[PDB]
């Protein structure tokens, strides 16, 4: 499922992905 | 007590006078009752390192041929210093990082723990919104919060701690609604300045919604790093870096215009010359109207304004942001072919997120933050977690559960998620190739044995 860092996200890191200059 | 924690890592205890023999012998019991491979001390008071070139060289032949992992000291007072923090990206970490990792049974992440005065941002867990940002925007960003020694997280959580935004019309700030929004200058300020942000001052950097203006934004710029005498005047102490260089700035960098000022500032007050270069000139006589041009600094390598320079100057150092900045670290000027493979104009994207949402495991301190810088510039995404929706796990050695599962997953023919180690990562970015990650070289998971093999020698 999700192993963690080992050294939790509420908002992934995909949605907010693109630069406003894609 | 007794455990395994630190199982196949080598440290090295830097001492920095002999009153600290004691917390010295204190930390090398820790580190051997929970299983390290090995730990060296060295006595920086009781040898001569005046006039002795503590080098790359002479780092791995003294302390090698195996890689150091971590490098316990409470001070950076020592002169090959930026050669392990900057160079080898070892990280250096206090004695307190031994005593709370053994007690949480855990490698924690070392950036609250750097002894480096100038690292301000040690505590600070910061997302920096891509939709707020031009990309050559967020580079440099990303490079300042790396030099001030925080984090930069791709999501938001319950542990981030800062929000970079540039301003409130921003599509972050709505759709989400503790953490703090805040303007850049909230970064841009402890570098300029080396104290941290305390005054009113700290109260013009956090997001305003009655800033809808950019004649405001300007103005809150202007005011929080326009104008100077600043903090920890030791720290980088060679205000002539830059002197008779004279850098073309190239139009691809569209920043923030305030922005383009600090970095204007920046490399005037290092005694360097700055020229910005525009789409409608015609580089044949800006060239010749000032001719001592001998570098050119651009976000991308396919640039047409880089390909005409080139052919005028075939002799000009090319490098980008980063390596400015790369130069202040290291406090001397040097060669883009003697840099790192981040210190060139960005390649064009090689991968899309699809082929390329890479997870990693045992990559602390600022091999994290080489690994998200080339994955980026390679044009994937990479995960704090590992899950099934990750393509490849990059590791340098066989350790941790993160490991164990995904060797076990990429025994399938369905998932066929892959395990390579970073040297796939650094190989396809020099040779601009899509290289195949089951190749042997990449399967070679014993990369600490040998030092040459850290992340971020590939391409020196």
């Amino acid at each position: 499922e999700t192993v963690p860092d080992s050294q939790s996200p509420l908002i992934p890191t995909s949605v907010g992905s693109y630069f406003r200059d894609d | 007590s007794t455990s395994l924690l630190f199982e196949q890592l080598n440290f090295l205890i830097l001492v920095a006078a002999e009153a600290e023999l004691p917390i010295a012998h204190s930390t090398r019991k820790l580190l051997m009752d929970n299983s390290c491979n090995n730990c060296q001390i060295y006595e920086l008071y009781n040898e001569n390192l005046k006039d002795v070139k503590t080098d790359k060289d002479w780092f791995m032949n003294k302390f090698g041929p195996q890689t150091v992992h971590f490098v316990i000291s409470n001070t950076i007072n020592f002169p090959f210093y930026k050669i392990v923090y900057f160079d080898l990206l070892i990280p250096v970490v206090s004695h307190t990082w031994v005593q709370d990792s053994v007690k949480t049974k855990r490698h924690l992440r070392t950036n609250m723990y750097s002894p480096n005065p100038f690292h301000l941002l040690r505590d600070c867990q910061v997302y920096i919104s891509k939709s707020s940002f031009n990309k050559c925007e967020y580079i440099l960003y990303s490079d300042l919060l790396h030099l001030l020694g925080g984090t930069l997280v791709n999501y938001i959580s319950n542990r981030t701690t800062h929000v970079i935004v540039q301003s409130p019309q921003d599509p972050i700030i709505a759709t989400v609604s503790e953490w703090k929004f805040v303007y850049p200058i909230w970064i841009l300020y402890h570098f300029k300045m080396a104290k941290p942000l305390k005054g009113e001052l700290a109260t013009l950097c956090e997001l305003d919604m009655q800033d809808t203006s950019e004649e405001q934004l300007f103005a809150k710029w202007e005011e929080v790093i326009g104008d100077t005498s600043s903090s920890q005047l030791t720290l980088h102490p060679n205000k002539t870096l830059f002197k008779n260089h004279h850098f073309a700035i190239s139009p691809d960098l569209n920043f923030f215009t305030p922005l383009y000022w600090f970095l204007k500032g920046f490399i005037e007050d290092l005694d360097g010359k700055v020229t910005p270069l525009s789409f409608s000139d015609d580089l044949k006589s800006v060239y010749q109207a000032f001719p001592d041009i001998d570098c050119y600094i651009g976000h991308s390598a396919n640039s047409p304004i880089l390909e005409k320079t080139k052919s005028i100057k075939p002799e000009i150092h090319v490098g980008n942001v980063s390596w400015l900045f790369y130069m202040f670290a290291l406090q001397k000027f040097t060669p883009v072919s003697q840099c790192k493979l981040i210190h060139q104009p960005f390649h064009a994207k090689l991968f899309t997120s699809k082929e390329l949402t890479v997870a990693y495991t045992n990559y602390f301190g600022s091999q994290r933050f080489y690994i998200q810088r080339l994955v980026e510039i390679l044009g994937g995404l990479s995960t704090p977690e590992l899950t099934r929706k990750n393509t490849h796990l990059i590791t340098k050695s066989t350790i941790g559960k993160k490991f164990k599962v995904a060797k076990k997953w990429s025994l399938d023919p369905q998932n066929a998620i892959i395990v390579t180690n970073h040297m796939w990562l650094e190989q396809c970015y020099m040779n601009n190739s899509k290289l195949n990650p089951k190749d042997s070289r990449f399967q070679n998971f014993k990369l600490d044995d040998n030092m040459g093999w850290n992340i971020g020698q590939i391409g020196m």
